């Protein structure tokens, strides 16, 4: 039988990469049982036009799965949404390979959606692990007010209360907002000397500047950030020594496609060796009923282990997100990022470098100067 | 101007034709003259096609929705559209009544229903007015249960009773599953009252596994939130007698009445704008052509549209777009397999109608426990 899968991509050269990859996947384990195919589209500015183009894509093929990417990012957020609403209506399991917003994890809204890169929320595991290794125990948190920020709060809290540490003075600030020095001053009389930022590339630029007046960037203070917190219009303004971090090979946009078709195909075979798999509905217009076996196909696709992953071992969690990824720590010396370690799945392993803390010192500055004066 | 969308039916077109002429139907002070649209076969194909193409033929100012129940995916689409064209919208129906928790950052969906929390906050009153005070919770693995499960443990803490909860279950109840494993977890149970949360297609699978494990007799009583129940009127088989579920106030009404209750809101909101801000806020919404960079003025009309009282009711919404403090009712399944209003919940104090829950039996003939008596005093 002819099994058809489609995808939405950006450049039309990655489309040819995808076709070559599905071919090499055919010649890998294929046989006379069932063959595969491919179909591709490109983005458009008005998302509504994209939803209609996706119904055209869908009427043109009894699609079994979709892939989506957002290489051009005038809106890093609203690019992969319309395909998700348009396909989830029929439980058509859509894979997303490059998008990091945290809203697409709440499964009550997007009925079916998966990923091959963990989101910004899963980031705080390495923060807590660094806290355990280096023995820091009094931390100030600093988070924005939109959902993508609010997630990290709950994450860190549930991760800390398992040991009853209860970090102190979580400060919020509205997004796109200038003049945050009204806030930092409240975090000026506090005992803890290690801040943890999580914001957008437009906001982080501000607070880096707003600190330059308060002069907390000086010696003795140490702080660490997240991926989006550097590498933007903000990195020009960063104070040196901020131990931020990054992904192993994200933004590649080509290695993933070789991974997805590998975990998609290894499932379609594991599925069709079973009961009624009838068909997905051919045509947006003229039908109002869901593919009666969508959930099964997502049920199986959840636990499909994959071995030879160009990115590495790929597997999914209970919500749907690549578990056990790689993060590569950084450190900002003389306005250039230089690696200082590697975060592998569960623990951290540094090597062959001396960390440069912000003030220029060369010894691990512990926080918590116990304030002598008293109120 | 106002628009109306029919998105589901058995042919009511006599009611559709009825709404064609009445450009003078309402008494609300504005140009209520409504246009109209129709929909066959609701799906993302047509539903997108129609309702911005219409936005080109007029500038209406807003839409009003209605459809049939048991379709859930159509809830997001409407939110998606209202995110681009920047036009307020209002849903009064079954399908899109269930409340979406996070709405897009700049949308104006204005749903018409109640949350999960504001239903558990009513069950946990009835549950104690007869102080059963001991229950078990059963939930399938349906999207959004982890939200619900946090409902009970939180509410059970901001109250003043022991609330001795025995246990919690979780079990796959779709069309395909091992009934024995669920039979294992079910038959191994002992509790007076059960609070269950499942979809309707889930329900008949559950309540059928009930009888064979002996969990349906007058020795038990069930509570399920607004979701599990049927359309409203024809309850299927296998729903035990003596069900309890809370339902918003418009529970029993005519579809032609709701719409008049619908357009009233936009009307009372509009006329209230002219009195304070002045002269009919700019009504306009554009489809695909260059939509919605930012909204400096319509977003100021949004706030007027929140608080709005009419005909002696309060309809004040919360930023999450679900009603705050509506006058809810309770309903139950008597021995004629209908639904009968059992008790109103008006303005913070739960009234009732039965000073003791009549507990039925296998074949009607309502059983009264012998040891219970009625005492009559005065002051
Ligand atoms: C296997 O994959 C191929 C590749 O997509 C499938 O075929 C292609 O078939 C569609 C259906 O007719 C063609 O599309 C239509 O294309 C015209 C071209 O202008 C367009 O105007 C229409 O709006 C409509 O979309 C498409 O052109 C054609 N591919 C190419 C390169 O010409 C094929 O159906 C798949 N078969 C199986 C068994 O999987
Ligand atoms: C109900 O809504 C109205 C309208 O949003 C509120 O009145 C507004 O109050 C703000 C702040 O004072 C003013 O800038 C607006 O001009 C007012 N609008 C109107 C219609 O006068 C009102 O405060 C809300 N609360 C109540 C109880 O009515
Ligand atoms: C706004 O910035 C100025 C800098 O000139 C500062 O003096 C002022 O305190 C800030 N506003 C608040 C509310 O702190
Ligand atoms: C930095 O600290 C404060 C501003 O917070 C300022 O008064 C002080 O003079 C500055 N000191 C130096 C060495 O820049
Ligand atoms: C992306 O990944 C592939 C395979 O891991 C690698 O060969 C390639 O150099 C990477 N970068 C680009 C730009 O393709
Ligand atoms: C990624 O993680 C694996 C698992 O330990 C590790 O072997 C590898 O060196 C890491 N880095 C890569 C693949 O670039
Ligand atoms: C990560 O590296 C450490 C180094 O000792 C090793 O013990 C551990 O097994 C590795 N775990 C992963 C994620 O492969």
């Amino acid at each position: 039988k002819i099994v058809n899968i489609g995808a939405v991509l950006s450049t039309r050269k990655h489309e040819q990469m995808f076709r070559e990859a599905v071919n090499q996947a055919n010649k890998r384990h294929g046989s006379w049982k069932i063959q595969l195919n491919a179909t591709s589209v490109t983005h458009k500015p008005n998302a509504i036009q994209m939803a209609l183009s996706v119904c055209e894509d869908l009427i043109s093929s009894q699609v079994y799965a979709i892939l989506v990417s957002h290489p051009p990012t005038p809106n890093d957020h609203f690019t992969p949404t319309p395909v998700s609403y348009t396909a989830g209506f029929y439980r058509i399991p859509v894979l997303g390979l490059t998008t990091r917003m945290s809203i697409y994890s709440d499964k009550s809204i997007h009925l079916s959606f998966l990923r091959t890169v963990p989101p910004y929320s899963h980031q705080s595991s390495v923060w807590f692990e660094m806290m355990r290794v280096y023995s820091w125990n009094h931390i100030i948190l600093l988070v924005s007010d939109d959902h993508e920020g609010r997630a990290a709060q709950k994450r860190l809290e549930t991760l800390l209360e398992e040991r009853e540490s209860k970090a102190e003075k979580v400060l919020q600030f509205d997004p796109g907002t200038k003049n945050v020095t009204a806030l930092l001053m409240e975090a000026k009389e506090l005992e803890a000397r290690v801040i943890i930022l999580s914001a957008s590339e437009d906001d982080a630029a501000t607070v880096y500047r707003a600190a330059a007046m308060l002069n907390m960037t000086g010696s003795g203070y140490v702080w660490l950030v997240g991926e989006r917190e550097i590498s933007g219009n903000a990195l020009r303004y960063a104070p040196d020594g901020i131990l931020g971090l990054q992904l192993i090979n994200g933004k590649n946009e080509s290695a993933h496609i070789s991974d997805a078709v590998g975990v998609v195909a290894q499932a379609v075979h594991e599925l069709l060796e079973k009961e009624n798999i009838t068909d997905p509905p051919r045509g947006c217009v003229g039908n109002t009923n869901i593919w009666k076996t969508g959930p099964l196909f997502k049920r199986v696709l959840m636990s499909s282990k994959y071995a030879d992953g160009v990115t590495g071992r790929v597997e999914f969690n209970e919500d749907g997100d690549r578990k056990f990824a790689n993060y590569s720590i950084m450190n900002l010396q003389n306005r250039k990022l230089v690696q200082v370690g590697i975060y592998n799945g569960t623990h951290v392993i540094p090597n062959d470098r001396k960390i440069i803390w912000p003030g220029g010192e060369t010894e691990k500055p512990r926080g918590y100067q116990m304030s002598t004066r008293l109120k | 101007t106002v628009a109306v969308v029919f998105s589901s039916s058995g042919p009511p077109q006599a009611q559709f034709r009825a709404r064609l002429t009445p450009q003078s139907f309402l008494d609300l002070p504005l140009e209520i003259q409504p246009l109209t649209v129709g929909v066959n076969t609701t799906n993302p194909s047509s539903l997108l096609t129609q309702i911005c193409g219409l936005l080109g033929a007029a500038h209406v100012h807003g839409i009003v929705f209605e459809d049939n129940v048991d379709t859930e995916a159509v809830a997001q689409i409407l939110d998606f559209i209202s995110s681009q064209t920047h036009v307020p919208i209002l849903s009064i129906s079954g399908g899109s009544a269930v409340v979406l928790t996070p709405k897009e950052p700049g949308s104006a969906f204005l749903q018409l229903g109640v949350s999960l929390e504001q239903q558990l906050q009513v069950l946990f009153k009835v549950l104690e007015e007869y102080d059963w005070s001991a229950f078990a919770v059963i939930t399938s693995l349906h999207p959004g249960h982890a939200l619900f499960l946090e409902g009970v443990r939180a509410v059970a803490d901001a109250s003043h009773v022991s609330w001795r909860l025995l246990d919690v279950v979780t079990l796959e109840l779709g069309p395909g599953g091992p009934r024995a494993r669920t039979q294992r977890l079910l038959r191994q149970l002992d509790a007076p009252v059960f609070v269950a949360y499942c979809s309707r297609e889930e329900a008949e699978v559950l309540f059928a596994e009930a009888a064979q494990a002996g969990l349906v007799g007058p020795g038990h009583v069930w509570l399920v939130p607004n979701l599990a129940l049927g359309s409203t009127d024809a309850p299927p088989a296998t729903f035990p007698v003596g069900l309890i579920s809370v339902v918003t106030e418009s529970w029993r009404l005519s579809l032609r009445q709701k719409v008049r209750d619908g357009v009233a809101i936009l009307a009372l909101g509009a006329h209230s704008y002219w009195r304070q801000h002045g002269t009919l806020p700019a009504p306009a919404g554009d489809c695909r052509v260059h939509p919605g960079p930012v909204s400096p003025a319509r977003e100021a009309f949004y706030r007027h549209l929140l608080n709005v009282t009419w005909e002696g009711r309060d309809f004040s919404f919360s930023p999450g777009g679900y009603l705050v403090q509506p006058t809810m009712v309770v309903i139950a399944l008597n021995r004629h397999r209908l639904w009968e209003m059992v008790g109103r919940w008006e303005h913070g104090v739960l009234y009732m109608k039965y000073p003791v829950w009549p507990r039925y039996s296998a074949s009607l003939q309502p059983v009264v426990d012998s040891r219970h008596l009625t005492v009559a005093t005065l002051e």
